[PDB]
């Protein structure tokens, strides 16, 4: 019943504002707290502020002259906005709710699955996939090459080829530009009639892709 | 410290829509939604704890084969600003605190 | 500000064997630290709270104990989905503070790679590029060598690799390289062959194409 689900741009310019909304369902945005949490990549997690049941905030004196945490609970959403953004905020943003067990214990009991916010003056690109097959225990697989920024999901059979699947973590090219490979293995009688499709969705640029991979 | 579970499962929240809530006296009474001092207006809002739907897991942990048991929702008073008729009053109200493990003799 | 400090930064453990987290904070903050669990790609979920308090939908297996400065984080019986960065966080004064992590990895048996090796598309030549792909199928341990040759010249500086986190069910982790070559440069070599040294590998084992039987 509980969900938290945040939302926002990619991308962000240096010295502009970082922007994002975190929608929510199964509670109330008066009797909960919300906080916000970061975490840059490959780094621990950081706290950055929190919005009260009251409506009061605290934010920490490392952001606070940056930090505006606010809510609309006739949308069922709290914002959060990064002023004067650098490249020390690009960082995976979690949106949790506080949990309390009377006055005695706080805990971040209910988070969001997180949004990445790369900053950069570069812009952004949507990827080109093509297919892995073999030349001639089965694999193939989709390479979503040259896109910026991070992330880019991958599904096969719109999720419900789940088993044998490897998404590699992105590779950064020369070029600035990431690429990133996504494998199903199968066992080797398993086709005749089944269709492999690649469906590569990267939200900063706006590209969906269904990449159908042939033997 | 070394508590891993309690014996009664509760629910704390703030609570910022109340409207009635029976005072010191046992009388019900109507609930102000603004107080102030000198300067500022303040939403009034209050902090509660109360269990949670079975009264639970009969307490957790308890010796079924001599008690009898269940959890129940005991209260604290609170001063909040009421309307006890024409004039506002600053008076203590009951309000839902804790959960806590009640025995009973089998 | 408290300073959460946790040891070890990494930890390595078979299946069965007792893991031991410790979480040190800079000032006492009693019996205010939570716990939590990071699965790779996965937000932190509450395990741990007021150092020894269990959550909703957590193994009997995890604990929590300490006081004021020392704190620790057990598992009884370490399992494979148990595979995670664990936090402890302090919330006994504002700003909260995290430990930096303790990532927890599995020692599993030897298990050999499956080795398959993947051509240029032809939609990808006619843009210019070529990249050629070699996958390393669940191998345990994590370190293994792929060498690329091109008509039996060895390949250097033109590929990049990726590792997968370790799964969760079978503790095993799988590889892609890409090498990365122009369509002319392609297009003048016949034998794309991808090399790959692991322990469960007695012999490293060959996986090739010939260009133009694709």
């Amino acid at each position: 019943q509980v969900q938290l689900q945040e939302s926002g741009p990619g991308l962000v310019k240096p010295s502009e504002t970082l922007s994002l909304t975190c929608t929510v369902s199964g509670f109330s945005l008066i009797g909960y707290d919300l906080n916000w949490i970061r975490q840059p990549p490959g780094k621990g997690l950081e706290w950055i502020g929190i919005i009260w049941g009251d409506g009061t905030t605290d934010y920490n004196s490392a952001v606070k002259s940056r930090v505006t945490i606010s809510k609309d609970t006739s949308k069922n959403q709290f914002s959060l906005k990064l002023s004067s953004v650098t490249a020390a905020d690009t960082a995976v943003y979690y949106c949790a709710r506080g949990g309390y067990w009377y006055a005695t214990s706080y805990y971040f009991d209910y988070w969001g699955q997180g949004t990445l916010v790369t900053v950069s003056s570069a812009s952004t690109k949507g990827p080109s996939v093509f297919p892995l097959a073999p030349c001639s225990t089965a694999a193939l697989g989709c390479l979503v090459k040259d896109y910026f920024p991070e992330p880019v999901t991958v599904s096969w059979n719109s999720g419900a080829l789940t088993s044998g699947v490897h998404t590699f973590p992105a590779v950064l090219q020369s070029s600035g530009l990431y690429s990133l490979s996504s494998v199903v293995t199968v066992p080797s009688s398993n086709f005749g009639t089944q269709t492999y499709t690649c469906n590569v969705d990267h939200k900063p640029s706006n590209t969906k892709v269904d990449k159908t991979v042939e033997r | 410290h070394r508590g891993e579970f309690s014996v009664c499962d509760s629910v704390s929240v703030w609570v910022g829509d109340k409207t009635t809530a029976t005072d010191i006296k046992g009388k019900e009474v109507m609930v102000l939604g603004e107080v102030n001092i000198n300067n500022s207006v303040f939403k009034q809002y209050f902090f509660e704890t109360k269990c949670r739907d079975p009264n639970v897991d009969g307490c957790r942990g308890i010796d079924s084969k001599h008690w009898n048991s269940y959890c129940t929702t005991t209260h604290t008073f609170v001063k909040a600003l009421t309307m006890d008729g024409k004039q506002a009053a600053w008076r203590f109200i009951r309000i839902d605190t804790a959960c806590v493990c009640v025995l009973s003799r089998k | 500000d408290i300073q959460m400090t946790q040891s070890p930064s990494s930890l390595s453990a078979s299946v069965g064997d007792r893991v031991t987290i410790t979480c040190r904070a800079s000032q006492s903050i009693s019996n205010n630290l939570n716990w939590y669990q990071q699965k790779p790609g996965k937000a932190p979920k509450l395990l741990i709270y007021y150092t020894s308090r269990f959550h909703s939908g957590v193994p009997s297996r995890f604990s929590g104990s300490g006081s004021g400065t020392d704190f620790t984080f057990t598992i009884s019986s370490l399992q494979p989905e148990d595979i995670a960065t664990y936090y402890c966080q302090q919330e006994h004064t504002l700003p909260y503070t995290f430990g930096q992590g303790t990532k927890l990895e599995i020692k599993r048996t030897v298990a050999a790679p499956s080795v398959f090796i993947f051509p240029p598309s032809d939609e990808q030549l006619k843009s210019g590029t070529a990249s050629v792909v070699c996958l390393l199928n669940n191998f345990y341990p994590r370190e293994a060598k792929v060498q690329w040759k091109v008509d039996n010249a060895l390949q250097s500086g033109n590929s990049q690799e990726s590792v997968t986190e370790q799964d969760s069910k079978d503790s095993t982790y799988s590889l892609s390289s890409t090498l990365t070559l122009s369509k002319a440069d392609y297009e003048k070599h016949k034998v794309y062959a991808c090399e790959v040294t692991h322990q469960g590998l007695s012999s490293p084992v060959t996986k090739s194409f010939n260009r133009g039987e694709c």
